[PDB]
């Protein structure tokens, strides 16, 4: 989505 | 699917 820590990889 | 993705991170 952004920036985090969880890669939001699809 | 990780070519032509957005991938990102979140949290």
């Amino acid at each position: 989505g952004g920036a985090g820590h969880v890669p939001e990889y699809f | 699917v990780g070519i032509g993705t957005p991938i990102s991170f979140y949290g």
